[PDB]
């Protein structure tokens, strides 16, 4: 889980396949927390109101 | 890697190295036929670690 | 269709197939023939046995 240590220890073409899969795990958990804020300020923009 | 005696499969020999400088390029040079496919980590100079 | 093709041709000792392979690299491949990464097109060996 850590890019340097993958970085340090495998040439590109292999390395490629694991920052690959480490990007889709940190898009997915950016792209929830950003949903779950989006609904969380709805309710609080009702709230203001 | 040089030496006289190889164990059998059945009974292989174990060696433990440790408090040492590890020069990998000399294996990679010499007999350069030897079959030197690794998994995990890249024999490509990256094994200076 | 193609923009343009290129042909190599040079002699290569069967028991050297296995390194002159796009993106296998090997050390007397690495000082004499270095294939890139995203090479597109054939290598085909032809019998001269």
């Amino acid at each position: 889980s850590v890019l340097n240590d993958i970085l340090s220890r495998l040439d590109p073409p292999e390395a490629e396949v694991q920052i690959d899969r480490l990007i889709t795990g940190r898009l997915q958990s950016l792209q929830t927390y950003v949903t779950q804020q989006l609904i969380r300020a709805a309710e609080i923009r009702a709230s203001a109101n | 890697f040089n030496a006289t005696r190889f164990a059998s499969v059945y009974a292989w020999n174990r060696k433990r190295i440790s408090n040492c400088v590890a020069d990998y390029s000399v294996l990679y040079n010499s007999a350069s036929f030897s079959t030197f496919k690794c998994y995990g980590v890249s024999p490509t100079k990256l094994n200076d670690l | 269709c193609f923009t343009n093709v290129y042909a190599d041709s040079f002699v290569i000792r069967g028991d050297e197939v296995r390194q002159i392979a796009p993106g296998q690299t090997g050390k007397i491949a690495d000082y004499n023939y270095k294939l890139p990464d995203d090479f597109t097109g054939c290598v085909i060996a032809w019998n001269s046995n």
